[PDB]
RNA sequence: GAAAGCGGGGCCUCACGAUCCUUCUGACCUUUUGGGUUUUAAGCAGGAGGUGUCAGAAAAGUUACCACAGGGAUAACUGGCU
RNA sequence: AGAGUGGCGCGGACGCUACGCCGCGACGAGUAGGAGGGCCGCUGCGGUGAGCCUUGAAGCCUAGGGCGCGGGCCCGGGUGGA
RNA sequence: ACGCGUCCCCCGCGAGCGCACGGGGUCGGCGGCGAUGUCGGCUACCCACCCGACCCGUCUUGAAACACGGACCAAGGAGUCUAACACGUGCGCGAGUCGGGGGCUACGAAAGCCGCCGUGGCGCAAUGAAGGUGAAGGCCGGCGCCGCCGGCCGAGGUGGGAUCCCGAGGCCUUCCAGUCCGCCGAGGGCGCACCACCGGCCCGUCUCGCCCGCCGCGCCGGGGAGGUGGAGCACGAGCGCACGU
RNA sequence: CAGUAACGGCGAGUGAACAGGGAAGAGCCCAGCGCCGAAUCCCCGCCCCGCGGCGGGGCGCGGGAAAUGUGGCGUACGGAAGACCCACUCCCCGGCGCCGGGGGGCCCAAGUCCUUCUGAUCGAGGCCCAGCCCGUGGACGGUGUGAGGCCGGUAGCGGCCCCCGGCGCGCCGGGCCCGGGUCUUCCCGGAGUCGGGUUGCUUGGGAAUGCAGCCCAAAGCGGGUGGUAAACUCCAUCUAAGGCUAAAUACCGGCACGAGACCGAUAGUCAACAAGUACCGUAAGGGAAAGUUGAAAAGAACUUUGAAGAGAGAGUUCAAGAGGGCGUGAAACCGUUAAGAGGUAAACGGGUGGGGUCCGCGCAGUCCGCCCGGAGGAUUCAACCCGGCGGCGGGUCCGGCCGUGCCGGCGGGGCGGAUCUCCCGCUCCCGUCGGCGGGGGACCGCCCCCCGGCCGGCGACCGGCCGCCGCCGGGCGCAUUUCCACCGCG
């Protein structure tokens, strides 16, 4: 029976939600597990990063995250090739596969062509038996000093381009903001209405002649 | 960052400031009344008038 | 707690604070909102215009970040920079004016309210209301879009 | 602003207690009804001990 | 009506009807989901189809085989006032 | 209870937990129901009492003695046994 | 009505003792009775007499009722947790605020830490069913009217409004000037919050009229005067925590 | 993301996804087109090894499966053959010795020292000038109370002795003849299924989100999807009708474990105990009540009344006022002693009187100063020098230390800013003009540290030499001073 002025509302616990309560009691123990064998993983796997293979450059995507850049799932099989490394070698050393990823700007695909010799260079490969090393394999001071890497391997920060102070020119202030922002919004709608009567009315100049 | 800068108001209240901007105290009290019906009472009735 | 409320004050009396005549009773009215346009008329009525009833066009799979438009005002336009490009900005002889990008701080359509700081400013902007246009021209500054 | 929280604080390394929800309605039991001379609340369902 | 005027129903006090859905009338109108041309739906405003239990559920009986919650706020007796 | 320029005896109650003291007037029914204050009770957890107990703890009993309007609480005696 | 020095119609500090109907009571007044049988003791145990006094809960206009439950005693026995909402009150920070998921390293399942972990939430912007639109103005010059050129101040009144500010005149110890430091003050000034009234600006809609703007010259875009619909502007108070109803 | 977009006698009411940021992260195999003399598999008789996961090798004119299709290369990220380039020694299947976790058990400091209360102590008081002794052990339990040092443990990258792995590295023994870049020519995929019409269930999905029946039932520039029915159309994005795959998640049953601001025997599970047991129902099923002598049984020899239970005296214990359903032992209700009283059922409120009980520790009556008279004690008071300490300002002695105080410096720096650009990474151009980045160098703010020049503080913050006046100790001072105790209707 509402009393006065309040504000209407209406609840789902008309099922029989008591019987499915969740809770988290857990929470903290649970922590202590993940955050243990978390730090068992690594320790099977000494000097090859934590970090793991590595996640390429991509974007988020709708006109809201657009200007955003994260990390994803794979590097595209444009991207290997180009680049020079196989795509059933690139996993075995530490460089991300996905099989259905695109190559649609040159904008995104020469920042992953790049990315992918920062990491040829850098990165420090042993040899197969201790004993007796080959030819692409380094050398036995980098592997003395070399050791292992905490968190995203060369990781993605947000980036941006700066610009000076400009004095304007004569043609900048002589442009309209609001009145080129009408004309565009109104020649994409009537378009389909403009060129049917443009040919409606050229179809009459034929039919009188002949 | 502090309210109030100096808690020490022992001291504040006797600085030159504010013992010379106050008016003077009054000390003394008044006890109740008990009417003495002046038609009866002599003095108290060559008080009135 | 338990103890600062009302129900310790009541251990001693009867009727508990719900009636001695008419008492308190499992559901008078019906439960929940009952009685919608018959006996719980009233109130509806007068502390809830307009409950009952259509009005306007259903879209369906709704995306939400299509329909996507932040807000920038001019009086505070200049919030978005550091306190060093307006101060040397306003020294100049020659006459210069810093790129207040507005796409930088999560900006896309830069509205018309206040005043404005009056000295050079180029300003990026996705969408220019009529406003924001004729203030900053009059002053003496561009309108370049962005998209 | 030292009690006011350190009431709020010494609440989070407290355990979890609970009172059955088996217990009490674990009897198959009923009412008997007006008649017979008692006083309407549910009893236990037929027996000899 | 010459002109002052007077007229937006009966000289004045009664002769009437909501949410929803169904109809018609209005415009070089909004929408029809990736974009566009044509059928087609959906809306915005203004009228009509009606609730007469008329602030507005969609609805017939019988129980002397009977049942529960209650009432002396309610009848079948005595007593009381008349 | 104003401030300037010239014509023997080393002495005098209490106070003011300012969340306390003190000071002069008018009033004081209450059922449904509101609200404040409780140095009114009953069980648990952090602090504190250089707390207390086999030279007698808790509980009970008591024509023994005291405390506040009141809820209740302080001490004499006998039991009891941690 | 009772010294004297001058103004007149009209003929500025004397000395002590003392008594009291005087801002709520004190005798610088007295007498008996005191050891195993008497002193005191309101309080708590038994008796007696005068006045008063029908049994409790309860529904009910009305209960001592010929309305119902109560033979006695112990021990148990009934407005509660959690999910919303709103108004008030404490506290932190303040155009902001908040890590709650995730991370890093006996009491501790606690506790300190991330900032390029604020993604995100609520808040700083309305309004239309939509496509969409989206928040002051004045006052003097270059050509009595447009379309454009410069320079200055600026979030607009009137009425009531807690306090401040300016101060004609005065605030005594013999007189006659002269001040500093304070306080008292006729009437007269800036008007904080809260309102009452008048103008304006943004969306929606209605009636009347003329000029603007153009890489695409239109069934194209933009400006102007008066009514009217709103949960709008108009120099911001929100956000997290806790308590109560 | 949202109590949203969508449903809903558009009423009650219900109700997503995608984007964003996290945990976890891993990716692949056939049918089919066709190349390689089925190159492939199963079972049996015989020896060598060998295994409580029947696997390893040799030898069978030994049987069988199979062209109605076995194995190898190979499946949309395309695949293959051939030609011409670039390179070529590491990849698994078991034994023999060599290199340090997971389960069992057996062991590791310090008072029962000196008095003292008790029935008994684990209690009370001491143990010096190493503040009894050990403390990586002051968790917990037991022991005739209440223990770090009396008994078990507690602590520690502590000690030993047995059982079974796990990584690394030799010696024999088994396989395996394999890899990438340019050019030419071949060649490519799931059917009664996709799809519709209708009927019924389902969903937030609206001219139908998913599922099923019955009917109709395909295509190869072909087929699904693109949240309002359809025709006529360009784009955008997945390959449906065969198959496998670890993690991040869930866990009121089971096997062991560790805790608790919980409950304490009408509670807490139905169950602290011969409980899913006594007992009820033909059967499905229903289902309780019930913890406590004492430190130790030291559980009361002998006597005496009685036929027997019941008793009287002896006796153990600190106690039977703890006597085998035995800790304390409340009320209701009984029985007996003292008192009291008693014809309007009793009981209750106001007000007094009588009697009891105890209790006052009641029975010659209050202290506290100063003053005056009359009897005495004790080596004693003022003042002056001798040391130590505070309270203070020396209105104008000397330094040092702060600061929600500033003004310098051609002083020796640490991070901040949406302020400006010489050395070089990478990349389009022909040693070269231009363009986006990886650091250094100027400039402005915010502060740490060091030298000079003004202001304020020593009351949340000092040291020395002075001057004062205050105490406290030491000397001196030898009484008409200084106080002690007592006596006077002062």
């Amino acid at each position: 029976a509402p009393s006065r002025n309040g504000m209407i509302l209406k609840p789902h616990f008309h099922k029989d939600w008591q019987r499915r309560v969740a809770t988290w009691f857990n929470q903290p123990a649970r922590k202590i597990r993940r955050r243990k064998a978390r730090q068992a993983r690594a320790r099977r796997i000494a000097p090859r990063p934590a970090a793991g293979p590595i996640r390429p450059i991509v974007r988020c995507p709708t006109v809201r995250y657009h200007t955003k850049v994260r990390a994803g799932r794979g590097f595209s099989l444009e991207e290997l090739r180009v680049a020079g490394i196989h795509k059933k070698v690139a996993r075995t050393i530490g460089i991300s596969v996905d099989p259905r990823r695109r190559n649609k700007s040159t904008e995104s695909l020469q920042a992953n062509v790049q990315r992918l010799k920062e990491y040829r260079s850098k990165l420090v490969l042993f040899p197969r038996k201790p004993s007796a090393p080959k030819k692409g394999d380094s050398s036995a001071e980098e592997l003395k000093l070399a050791t292992q890497l905490t968190g995203p391997v060369m990781p993605i920060r947000n980036v941006f381009k700066k610009e000076k102070a400009r004095v304007i020119t004569e043609e900048e202030k002589n442009f309209k903001a609001f009145a080129s922002l009408r004309m565009a919004r109104a020649n994409a709608r009537l378009f389909g209405i403009r060129a049917k009567r443009a040919k409606e009315a050229a179809e009459q100049d034929v039919e009188k002649k002949k | 960052m502090h309210k109030m800068l100096n808690t020490d108001l022992s001291r504040i209240l006797k600085s030159p400031e504010i013992q010379r901007a106050l008016r003077a105290p009054r000390k003394k009290i008044h006890r109740r009344v008990l009417k003495k019906n002046p038609l009866k009472n002599l003095r108290i009735m060559l008080k009135l008038n | 707690p338990s103890r600062l409320r009302k129900t310790r004050k009541l251990r001693g009396h009867v009727s508990h604070g719900h009636g001695r005549i008419g008492k308190h009773r499992k559901h008078p009215g019906g439960r929940g909102n009952a009685g919608g346009m018959h006996h719980h008329r009233i109130n509806f009525d007068k502390y809830h215009p307009g409950y009952f009833g259509k009005v306007g066009m259903r879209h369906y799979h709704l995306k939400r970040n299509q329909s996507f438009c932040p807000t920038v005002n001019l009086d505070k336009l200049w919030t978005l920079v550091s306190e060093q490009t307006r101060v040397n900005a306003a020294k100049n002889k020659t006459g210069a004016a810093p790129i207040i990008d507005v796409v930088r701080s999560g900006y896309y359509k830069v509205l018309g309210k206040g005043k404005l700081p009056k000295q050079p400013v180029i300003v990026k902007a996705k969408f220019f209301s009529r406003r924001a246009e004729e203030k900053i021209k009059g002053v003496g500054g561009a309108c370049v879009l962005v998209a | 602003i030292v009690n006011f929280v350190h009431t709020n604080l010494r609440k989070n390394n407290r355990q979890p207690y609970a009172v059955s929800e088996l217990a009490g309605h674990q009897t198959s039991a009923e009412s008997w009804g007006t008649g017979r001379a008692v006083a309407r609340i549910p009893r236990v369902r037929g027996g000899g001990t």
